[PDB]
C-alpha cells in the first residue's frame, strides 16, 4: 500500500520510454556490452562470411526505474521486456553482414536500483577477413567490429570484459579448424566524430585433412603409370603405342582433378601453395610424360649358277637384316634409360622439392600462432 | 523549467508529420542527393546485380522546424528521428532491384535555423547493365539514373551533391576492374506532357572486367594441344608408325576441347563476356577441328599405307623381286616429302592462325591495357 | 482559407472502405494501363515470369473536390495510400505472386477530384509457353488482370490501345523477342461458369526468341561429327590395315561424345522450356549417325577374313608359294572393296540427304514461321 | 449476464490482469509451469553439421491466477479461449537448438481453463544443432540432446517439470531412431549464485546409415575385381592382348578415379568416419596398385613383356641361330610361375577380400555384443 | 437517413468478432468448407511438393448477422468485409507446407438471413506422399486431409458438401494423368482421449505419372548397347581378328552404362519412383556385364588364338612341316563354331530375358494401362 498506486502511477505517469538513462552531453551511460558465445555454424571461408551465435548481455544503470517498497523492496529482481530502452543497433564494420535474430524486443532482467541485465542469444550474419589467406598453416587473424548503425558514441559509452574472452570459448566443435585465441580492442575511429565500434581479432587456424590425402596417391599413383610409362620404355620397348595411351588416360586423369580442383576451392580458397607448386608438379608430369612422348617420337622408323641362287639368297637375308639391323642401331636404349633416370632426377628431385615445401608449409608456417 | 513541459508538448500538438513542408507554389521542395558507396558486398555480371553500401545524404529546408531560445538556445543543434520527416521515394530508375537498407528508423539533425540532414547508412540491391559488352576488355559504362520516384518537379526535386569517383570505394574483390566513373545532373521534361518533370542523378560506371588465373589455364592447353597437334604434324613425317596411335589423341584431344567448352560457357554464362570474344575461340578451336579432320585425313591419305635348274632360281628369284615392286609400291604410298610440306604448311597456318588470335588479341589489348 | 476548417470538415465525416459510388446500381469510372518495365524472369517450362509493371491506376471521387484552399491553392496533391478506394490489382492467369511496391504508395488527388496513381510492380506470373513458345511461330502471352476484390457491378476498368507495346521496356537481355502487344478491356464470364461480371484487363504478348549460339555449336561439332564418320567412311579407303579397329577407336571416341552431348544439352531443355521437333530432328538425325556409325563396324565386319632329289623338294616348296599364294588369293575375293568404298558415297549421300532433309526442313520451320 | 459484462471487465485481461506481470504470486519460489514434447515431425537431417529441421508440439501449462472466473465466466463455461496477449506465455526457448528462432509456435492462440489453469500448444517448425559431433556416425549414432524451457523467468518466476522421438519420426530419414527419454530438471551455474530456470531435457539416440549405398557399390567391387582378378587369369589364356589390356587399365582406371570422387562428393554431405573410408579406398587402391602391379607383371619380361652343302650350311646356321632368339624369349615367358601368381592373387584376394569382412565382423560382433 | 447513424454505430457497439456464433451445447458451429481447384502452378514428385489453388469455399451461419428492413431492406444480400468473422485456422494434416495465400483483408457473404459463404482463391504450398510409388503406370492415391487446426469438435465442425473431380481443372501439362479424385468426410476421436476431436476432410488423388523422355533414352542405349554387344557376339565370326577391337568396345560399353547409371541416380533422386523398377535394368544390365564376363573371358578362352642334299631339301620341308601342324594348332582353337552358339546361345537369352524385361514390363503396363 505505502503509496504503491501511487509510486506505481507517477513512475508511468513520468517515465520516458524513448529516453535515454543519462543527463545531458556528458560521460553518458557506460552500457557494458559482453557476449558469451554459443558455438558457430558456418565458415564460408572463400568470401569471408560468418554465421555465428552468442548471447548478447548488456547492461547498464537505469536510475529512473529504482522502484520502493513493493517492486523495490518487495521484489528486488523482477522481470521487463526491453522496448524501453537505447538499444545498441549494433553493426559490424567488416561483419555483420546481416540482421539480428534473438537480438532484440526480448524481456530484460532490472535490478531494484535501476540494473539492467539483458541476455539473448543470437545468430549472427557476419563477413571477417578471413579473406582467401584462411589456409595457409600461417594463417591470419581478422576484425571483427561491433556497433550501432545510428548512434555515434556521445551518450554512452561501450564497454568489454576479457580480451584473451577468447572465441574457442564457444568454438564450434563441428569446425573442421580451430583457434589459437581471441583479441579484443575498443576502438574510436578518427575519421567519423562518432566514437564507434570494437575490433576482435580471430588468429585462426583451418587443418581439415582428408582429401589431399588420396590427391597425394595421384601424384605418386599417376607416377605409378608415370615411373611405369618411364619404366615401362626398356620394360616393353613396344610400350611404343601403348605408351601413348597411357598418356592420353593419364592426361583426361589429371584434367578431371583439374575439374574438381576449381570447383572445390570454389567455397573455401585461400593461398596457391598447394595448388601453386602441384600445379607445377602438374605441368611437371604433364611435360615430363609429353616430352618423354617426344622422347617416343625422336625415332625417325621406330617412332656354279646353283651355288649363285644361294648367293643371292647370302645376300637377300643378310643384306635388309642389317637394314633392320640399321633400325637396332636406330632405336637402342641409350636416352631412355639416361632420361629414365634423367626421369631419377626430375621426378625424385621435383618430387623431394614440393614433398619438403609441403613439408616446410606445415611446420614452418606454423607458429604465427598470434 | 524554461517554459520546459509547455516548450515540448506544443510541438507536438500543432505539427503533422505527414505535411510536406511546401512553400507557397513555387521552388517545389528542394531536396538533394548525394550518395557515398562506403564499400561493395557482391556483384553478378551475368545477372547485373549488385549489393553496396550506401551512405545517403539527403538535405532539405522545413522552416517550421526554425526555433527560440527554447529549442535552439537549448542545445544548438540536435537530434531528432526520421518518422516526423516527410521521405523522398527515391528510386533507381532502370536499377531499383531492392530497397533501401536501413533507411527505416534513423535520425536526422536539426539546426537553430531548421536545415536539416538525413543520412542513413544504406546497403542495398541493384540493377545496372553490363549487357554482354561490359566484361570486355573495352567495358562498357553502367548507366544508372537516380531520383525523385512519385513527385514532380512541381511538387519536389531531387538534386545532386558532388563528383566523386567508381572506385573510390571499388571492391578489391571484384573480378573486374574500374575505369573512371562520373555523373551529371539533368532535369527530365516529356513531350508526353507540357509539364516539368522529376530530377535525377546519372551513374556512370566505366569498368573493364577478367581477372587474369583464367588467362593462363585455358591459353595454355591451347599451345599444349598446339604441340601434340605439332606432334600431330611432326610425329607423322618423323614416324607414321603411331599414326593410329595418335587416332586416340585425336580422341583424347578435341573430347579435352570439348569438356573444356562445358567449363568455359558455364564461366560464359557465369560471366557475360561480349560474345566477340567467343569468336576467338570459334576459328581457333575450329580450326583444330578443320586442320585435324585434313590433316588426319591426309595423315590417312595414302593407298595402303595411311640351265633349267638356274630358271627355277630365275622363277623364284623373280617371284621375290614384283613383290620386291609391291613393298616400294605402298611406300610410294605414305611418302615422306609432303608431310614436311603439311608441317610448315601450316606451322605458318598456326603461327599465321596463331599469330592472328594473337593479332585481335594483342589489337584490342592495344586499347585496353590504354 | 477555411483551410484548416475544410480539412477538419470533411475528415469529421471522411470515410474509408466505402466507394465513391454515387449511387448502387451504375458503379464507379475506373481507369487502368500497365507499361511493362522489366521482364525479369522467363522460366517458360513451367510458364512463369517476373515482371516491374507500372500500375498504372486511376478513378474517380469528388467526395473531396475541394475550395480555394485546397483545390485552387495547387490543382495537385499527394495524399497517402491507405487515404481513398485502392485497387488490389492481379493477374487471373498470370499474377502468382502478390504484388511488391505495387500498393501503399502516394496516389495523386487533383482538384475536381480525379484520381492518379502509378507504383513499380515487381510480380510472379504464369503467362502461357506451353509445348508451343519455342516455335517460330509465337504463342501469344495473354495476361488479364483486375482488382480480386470487388465485381464491376460497383467497380469497372478502362484501358486504350489494345493494337499499338510490350517491347516499349522488353529487356534487351532476354534470349527472345516482341513483336506485337495488344490488350482489350473485357467483362467477366470464364469456362468455369462464374456470373456477375467484374472487368479485367487483357495483355497479349507474342514474342520470338531463338537467337542460337548454341547452334553452331551444335551445327559445326556435327559436320566435324559428320566428317569424322566420314572419315570412317572414306578414311578407310586411304587408311591401312592397322585401321578396322582405328575406325572402331573411333566409334567409341564418336558416342562417348554423343550422349555427352546427349547429357549437356537435354539439360538445357529442362532448366528452360521444351518442344519436340527441333528435338527430333536431332536425335534421330544423331541416330542415323549411330546407326551407319555401328552400320560401318558391321561393315568393316562383314567380309569372311578381312573383317632329281632337287626336283621333288623343288615341287612340294614351289607349292607353298601356289599354295599360300591360293590364301593370299583368299583375301583377295574377300576384300575387293565394293561395300566398303561404295559406303563411302553410300553414307555421303546419305549425309547430304540427311543433312538436306534436316537444313532444308529447318529453313522451313524458320520460313513458313517467318 | 450474471456479472459477466462487470466481471469480463473485471479481469479486462490486458486492463485489470497485468499481462506484462507474471502472476507468480509476487516474490516466491515460482508459478509452477510444465512443458510437454511432442514431436510431429522430423523433415531434414544434416549428419555432417549436426543440424536438424523438426516439427514440434509445444505442449504447456501453468495456473494463472488471475484467470479464475466467476459465474458468468468460470460456469459460464468452464472452458473458453483467449489469444497470447491476452494470455501469459512462457518464453520456452529451444536451449541448445533454438538457433533458429521457433515458427507458429510463436503467441499462437492459448486455451484458458476456467480456475485460471491455462493450455498453450502450438506447432513449432525448428532447426537445431544436436550433438552429432564426428561420433555420431559409429553404430550406435550417438544421442541427441535437447532441452526446453521459459528462458526469462528463473527458478523463482518459473518452474517447469516434465513422449518417445520416434512417435513422429520421419520415415523418408535416412537414419533410424532407437530411442528417446524425456527427463525434466532445473540448474543453476558456476557464474549464477542462484538456482533458476527448470527445463525438458530430451534425448534422442538415433542411428543410420544405407543398405543400398553396399548395394551399387560394392557390387561393382567383385565385378571390377574379378577384371582384375580376371587379369591375372588373362594373363595366362592370351597375355598377348598387350595393349588391349593396357587399354583395360586405362580404361579400370577412369573408372576407379571417379568413383571415389562420386565418394566425397555424398562424403561432404555426410560426415563420414575413417574407419570404413578407407577400406573403400584401400581396397580399390589394391587394385589400383596391382594394376600398376597389371602393368609389370603383365609387361614385366624383358623379352616375353661340297659347295652346295655350304649354302645350306648357311641357312642351318641362320636355323639355328635365331632359334636361339626364337628361345631367348621363352626363357623370359616364365609360365610355371603363372600359376602361383593367379594362385598367389587368390590367396591374397582371399586374406584382404576376408580381412575386410573380416573386420567387417570383428566390428559387427562387438556392437552386437 | 433511415436510422442511418442509430444503424450501423449499434452495430459496432454489441457485435464481437473474436467470439464464434456458437449455439447452445450441440453440434458446433456449423462449418461447410470445400475444394474448388482451378490451376496447379509447381509440384515435384521427387519432394512431393504441390503449389495449387483452391477458393476455400465456407458456408457456415450466424444467426446475430439476420436483419430487418435497415439492412436487409436497404439491400437484400449485402457483402460484409471479413474482418467481421471468426476465421478457422484450416491446415492440410500431412500436407501444409505453405501458407493459403491470398485470404486475408478479404470480402465476406452476409444475408437478409444470416447465410454466409466466402470463395477465396487461396494458393498455397503442399506436402502429401507421392514416395516413390508416385509416378508409377499403376499409381498411388495422395492422402490429402484437411480440417480445423486448433480447435475441437466442441466448438467449431466441418463437413464436406459435394463431390467435384481433380480433373475437374486438373494440369494439362502436367507430367502425369488423373484417374480419379474422391473425398469423405469424418472425425477423428482418439483412444487417447475420451474427448470428440477435430472434423476433417479427406482427399485422395489417384494418377498415374511418368512422361516418356527418361523412358526413350533409357532404351536406346539399351538396343544400341545390345547392338554393341550383338557385335560383341557376331565379330568373332565375322571379325574376330578384332577380338582386342571389343576389349576395346567393352572398356568403351562399360564406361558408357556406368555412366549410364550415373544418369539413373541423378534423375531417380531427381525424380521419383519405386526402387522395384530399377531393379530391372539391374540384372538385365549386369546381364550384359555377367554375359560379357563369359562371353569375351569365354571370347578369349582358347590358349593362342585367344642325297645329303636331298637331306637338308629334307631338314628344310621339315622346318616347314613343324610349323604347319602347328599353325593348324591355333586355329585347332578358334574353330569358329562356338562363336556361332554364343551369339545364338546369348543371342535368344538376351532376346529371352530381353522379352523377360519386356514381359514384366508390358505386363506391369498391362496392369497400368487399366
Amino acid at each position: 500500500s505505502v503509496m504503491e498506486d501511487t509510486l506505481l502511477s507517477v513512475l508511468f505517469e513520468n517515465y520516458n520510454p524513448k529516453v535515454r538513462p543519462s543527463q545531458t552531453v556528458g560521460d553518458k551511460v557506460t552500457v557494458r556490452v559482453g557476449l558469451t558465445l554459443t558455438s558457430l555454424l558456418i565458415l564460408n571461408e572463400k568470401n569471408e562470411e560468418m554465421t555465428t551465435s552468442v548471447f548478447l548481455n548488456l547492461a547498464w544503470t537505469d536510475y529512473r526505474l529504482q522502484w520502493d517498497p513493493a517492486a523495490y523492496e518487495g521484489i528486488k529482481d523482477l522481470s521487463i521486456p526491453s522496448d524501453d530502452v537505447w538499444q545498441p543497433d549494433i553493426v559490424l564494420m567488416n561483419n555483420n553482414d546481416g540482421s539480428f535474430e534473438i537480438t532484440l524486443h526480448v524481456n530484460v532482467l532490472v535490478q531494484h536500483t535501476g540494473a539492467v541485465s539483458w541476455h539473448p542469444s543470437a545468430i549472427y550474419r557476419s563477413s571477417c577477413t578471413i579473406k582467401v589467406m584462411y589456409f595457409p598453416f600461417d594463417w591470419q587473424n581478422c576484425t571483427m567490429v561491433f556497433k550501432s548503425y545510428t548512434y555515434d558514441t556521445s551518450e554512452v559509452i561501450l564497454q568489454h570484459a576479457l580480451d584473451a574472452m577468447i572465441n574457442q570459448d564457444a568454438f564450434t566443435e563441428n569446425g573442421q579448424w580451430s583457434i589459437e585465441h581471441k583479441p579484443s580492442r575498443k576502438n574510436w575511429r578518427s575519421d567519423d566524430p562518432s566514437y564507434e565500434d570494437v575490433t576482435f581479432y580471430l588468429i585462426i587456424q583451418r587443418k581439415p585433412l582428408f582429401y589431399i590425402v588420396y590427391t597425394i596417391v595421384p601424384c605418386i599413383l599417376i607416377s605409378i603409370l608415370a615411373i611405369l610409362v618411364f619404366y615401362l620404355p626398356p620394360d616393353a620397348g613396344e610400350k611404343m603405342s601403348l605408351s601413348i595411351s597411357a598418356l592420353l588416360a593419364l592426361t583426361v586423369f589429371l584434367l578431371l582433378l583439374a575439374d574438381k580442383v576449381p570447383e572445390t576451392s570454389l567455397s573455401v580458397p585461400i593461398i596457391i601453395s598447394y595448388l601453386m607448386f602441384i600445379m607445377i608438379l602438374v605441368a611437371f608430369s604433364v611435360i615430363l610424360s609429353v616430352v618423354v612422348l617426344n622422347l617416343h617420337h625422336r625415332s625417325p622408323n621406330t617412332h656354279e649358277a646353283v651355288e649363285a641362287i644361294k648367293y643371292i639368297a647370302e645376300q637377300l637375308e643378310s643384306a635388309s637384316e642389317f637394314d633392320d639391323l640399321k633400325k637396332d642401331w636406330q632405336y637402342v636404349a641409350m636416352v631412355a634409360d639416361r632420361l629414365f633416370l634423367y626421369i631419377f632426377i626430375t621426378m625424385c628431385s621435383i618430387g623431394t622439392f614440393s614433398i619438403f615445401l609441403d613439408a616446410s608449409h606445415n611446420v614452418p608456417p606454423d607458429n604465427p600462432f598470434a | 523549467s524554461e517554459h520546459e513541459t509547455r516548450l515540448v508538448a506544443n510541438l507536438l500538438e500543432n505539427y503533422n508529420k505527414v505535411i510536406r513542408p511546401v512553400e507557397h507554389h513555387t521552388h517545389f521542395v528542394d531536396i538533394t542527393v548525394g550518395l557515398q558507396l562506403i564499400q561493395l558486398i557482391n556483384v553478378d555480371e551475368v545477372n547485373q546485380i549488385v549489393e553496396t553500401n550506401v551512405r545517403l545524404r539527403q538535405q532539405w529546408i522545413d522552416v517550421r522546424l526554425r526555433w527560440n531560445p527554447a529549442d535552439y538556445g537549448g542545445i544548438k543543434k540536435i537530434r531528432l528521428p526520421s518518422d516526423d520527416v516527410w521521405l523522398p521515394d527515391l528510386v533507381l530508375y532502370n536499377n531499383a532491384d531492392g530497397d533501401f537498407a536501413i533507411v527505416h528508423m534513423t535520425k536526422l539533425l536539426l539546426d537553430y535555423t531548421g536545415k536539416i540532414m538525413w543520412t542513413p547508412p544504406a546497403i542495398f540491391k541493384s540493377y545496372c547493365e553490363i549487357i554482354v559488352t561490359h566484361f570486355p576488355f573495352d567495358q562498357q559504362n553502367c548507366t544508372m539514373k537516380l531520383g525523385i520516384w512519385t513527385y514532380d518537379g512541381t511538387k519536389v526535386s531531387i538534386s545532386p551533391e558532388s563528383d566523386r569517383p567508381d572506385l573510390s570505394t571499388f571492391m578489391e574483390s571484384g573480378e573486374w576492374v574500374m575505369k573512371d566513373y562520373r555523373g551529371w545532373k539533368h532535369w527530365v521534361y516529356y513531350t508526353c506532357c507540357p509539364d516539368t518533370p522529376y530530377l535525377d542523378i546519372t551513374y556512370h560506371f566505366i569498368m573493364q572486367r577478367i581477372p587474369l588465373y583464367f588467362v593462363v589455364n585455358v591459353i595454355i592447353p591451347c599451345l599444349l594441344f598446339s604441340f601434340l597437334t605439332v606432334l600431330v604434324f611432326y610425329l607423322p613425317t618423323d614416324s607414321g608408325e603411331k599414326m593410329t596411335l595418335s587416332i586416340s589423341v585425336l580422341l583424347s584431344l578435341t573430347v579435352f576441347l570439348l569438356v573444356i567448352v562445358e567449363l568455359i560457357p558455364s564461366t560464359s554464362s557465369a560471366v557475360p563476356l561480349i560474345g566477340k570474344y567467343m569468336l576467338f575461340t570459334m576459328i581457333f578451336v575450329i580450326s583444330s577441328i578443320i586442320v585435324t579432320v585434313v590433316v588426319i585425313n591426309t595423315h590417312h591419305r595414302s593407298p595402303s599405307t595411311h640351265s633349267a635348274i638356274e630358271g627355277v632360281k630365275y622363277i623364284a628369284e623373280h617371284m621375290k623381286s614384283d613383290e620386291e615392286s609391291s613393298n616400294a609400291a605402298e611406300e610410294w604410298k605414305y611418302v615422306a616429302m609432303v608431310i614436311d610440306h603439311i608441317l610448315l604448311c601450316v606451322f605458318m597456318l598456326i603461327c599465321i592462325i596463331g599469330t592472328v588470335s594473337v593479332f585481335a588479341g594483342r589489337l584490342i589489348e592495344l586499347s585496353q591495357e590504354g | 482559407n477555411e483551410e484548416g476548417r475544410l480539412i477538419e470538415k470533411l475528415l469529421g465525416d471522411y470515410d474509408k472502405r466505402i466507394k465513391p459510388a454515387k449511387t448502387l446500381d451504375h458503379v464507379i469510372d475506373v481507369t487502368l494501363k500497365l507499361t511493362l518495365t522489366n521482364l525479369i524472369s522467363l522460366n517458360e517450362k513451367e510458364e512463369a515470369l517476373t515482371t516491374n509493371v507500372w500500375i498504372e491506376i486511376q478513378w474517380n471521387d469528388y467526395r473531396l473536390s475541394w475550395n480555394t484552399s485546397e483545390y485552387e491553392g495547387i490543382d495537385l496533391v499527394r495524399i497517402p495510400s491507405e487515404l481513398l478506394w485502392l485497387p488490389d490489382v492481379v493477374l487471373e492467369n498470370n499474377v502468382d505472386g502478390q504484388f511488391e511496391v505495387a500498393y501503399y504508395a502516394n496516389v495523386l488527388v487533383y482538384n475536381d477530384g480525379s484520381m492518379y496513381w502509378l507504383p513499380p510492380a515487381i510480380y510472379r506470373s504464369t503467362c502461357p509457353i506451353a509445348v508451343t513458345y519455342f516455335p517460330f511461330d509465337w504463342q501469344n502471352c495473354s495476361l488479364v488482370f483486375r482488382s480480386q476484390t470487388y465485381n464491376a457491378h460497383e467497380v469497372n476498368l478502362q484501358l486504350s490501345a489494345e493494337e499499338g507495346i510490350d517491347p516499349e521496356d522488353f529487356t534487351e537481355n532476354g534470349e527472345w523477342t516482341i513483336r506485337h502487344r495488344p490488350a482489350k478491356k473485357n467483362y467477366n464470364w470464364q469456362l468455369t461458369k462464374d456470373d456477375i461480371d467484374f472487368q479485367e484487363i487483357i495483355f497479349f504478348l507474342i514474342i520470338q526468341r531463338k537467337p542460337l549460339f548454341y547452334i553452331i555449336n551444335i551445327i559445326a561439332p556435327c559436320v566435324l561429327i559428320s566428317s569424322l564418320v566420314v572419315l570412317v567412311y572414306f578414311l578407310p579407303a586411304q587408311a591401312g590395315g592397322q585401321k578396322c579397329t582405328l575406325s572402331i577407336s573411333v566409334l567409341l571416341a564418336q558416342t562417348i561424345f554423343l550422349f555427352l552431348i546427349a547429357q549437356k544439352v537435354p539439360e538445357t531443355s529442362l532448366n528452360v522450356p521444351l518442344i519436340g521437333k527441333y528435338l527430333i530432328f536431332v536425335m534421330f538425325v544423331s541416330l542415323v549417325i549411330v546407326t551407319n556409325c555401328v552400320i560401318v563396324l558391321n561393315v568393316s565386319l562383314r567380309t569372311p577374313n578381312t573383317h632329281s632329289c632337287v626336283e621333288a623338294c623343288n615341287f612340294i616348296a614351289k607349292s607353298t608359294k601356289e599354295q599360300n599364294d591360293s590364301g593370299s588369293e583368299n583375301e583377295n575375293w574377300v576384300l575387293i572393296g565394293k561395300v566398303i568404298d561404295k559406303a563411302c558415297f553410300w553414307i555421303a549421300l546419305l549425309l547430304f540427304s540427311l543433312g538436306t532433309l534436316a537444313i532444308f526442313l529447318t529453313g522451313h520451320l524458320n520460313q513458313v514461321p517467318e | 449476464v450474471n456479472e459477466e459484462e462487470r466481471l469480463i471487465n473485471d479481469l479486462l485481461i490486458v486492463n485489470k490482469y497485468n499481462k506484462h506481470v507474471r502472476p507468480v504470486k509476487h516474490n516466491n519460489e515460482v508459478v509452477n509451469i510444465a512443458l510437454s514434447l511432442t514431436l510431429s515431425n522430423l523433415i531434414s537431417l544434416k549428419e555432417t553439421d549436426e543440424t536438424l529441421t523438426t516439427n514440434v508440439w509445444m505442449d504447456h501449462a501453468w495456473y494463472d491466477h488471475r484467470l479464475t472466473w466467476n459465474a458468468s465466466e468460470y460456469s459460464d463455461i468452464s472452458i473458453l479461449r483467449l489469444r497470447p496477449e491476452l494470455i501469459w506465455i512462457p518464453d520456452i526457448v529451444l536451449q541448445n537448438n533454438n538457433d533458429g528462432q521457433y515458427n507458429v509456435a510463436y503467441f499462437c492462440n492459448v486455451l484458458v481453463r476456467p480456475n485460471g489453469y491455462v493450455t498453450w500448444l502450438p506447432p513449432a517448425i525448428f532447426r537445431s544443432s544436436c550433438p552429432i559431433n564426428v561420433l555420431y556416425f559409429p553404430f550406435d549414432w550417438q544421442n541427441c540432446s535437447l532441452k526446453f524451457t521459459a528462458l526469462n523467468y528463473n527458478a523463482n518466476e518459473i518452474s517447469m517439470d516434465l513422449i518417445i522421438d520416434p512417435e513422429a519420426f520421419t520415415e523418408n530419414g535416412e537414419w533410424e531412431i532407437i530411442h528417446k527419454p524425456a527427463k525434466k530438471n532445473i540448474y543453476g551455474d558456476k557464474f549464477p549464485n542462484g538456482t533458476n530456470y527448470q527445463d525438458v531435457t530430451f534425448y534422442l539416440i538415433i542411428r543410420r546409415k544405407p543398405l543400398f549405398y553396399v548395394i551399387n557399390f560394392i557390387t561393382p567391387c567383385v565385378l571390377i575385381s574379378f577384371l582384375a582378378a580376371l587379369a591375372f587369369y588373362l594373363p595366362a589364356e592370351s597375355g598377348e592382348k598387350m595393349s588391349t589390356a593396357i587399354c583395360v587399365l586405362l580404361a579400370q582406371a577412369v573408372f576407379l578415379l571417379l568413383t571415389s570422387q562420386r565418394l566425397p562428393e555424398t562424403a561432404l554431405a555426410v560426415p563420414l568416419i575413417g574407419k570404413y573410408l578407407m577400406f573403400i579406398m584401400s581396397l580399390v587402391t589394391g587394385v589400383v596398385v596391382n594394376c600398376g602391379i597389371v602393368l609389370n607383371f603383365h609387361f614385366r619380361t624383358p623379352s616375353t613383356h661340297s659347295g652346295i652343302d655350304s649354302t645350306n650350311y648357311i641357312v642351318k646356321q641362320i636355323k639355328e641361330k635365331n632359334a636361339y632368339d626364337e628361345e631367348v624369349g621363352n626363357w623370359n615367358l616364365v609360365g610355371q610361375t603363372i600359376d602361383r601368381l593367379s594362385m598367389f592373387i587368390i590367396t591374397p584376394v582371399m586374406v584382404l577380400g576376408t580381412i575386410f569382412i573380416f573386420v567387417m565382423g570383428n566390428f559387427n560382433r562387438p556392437p552386437a555384443k
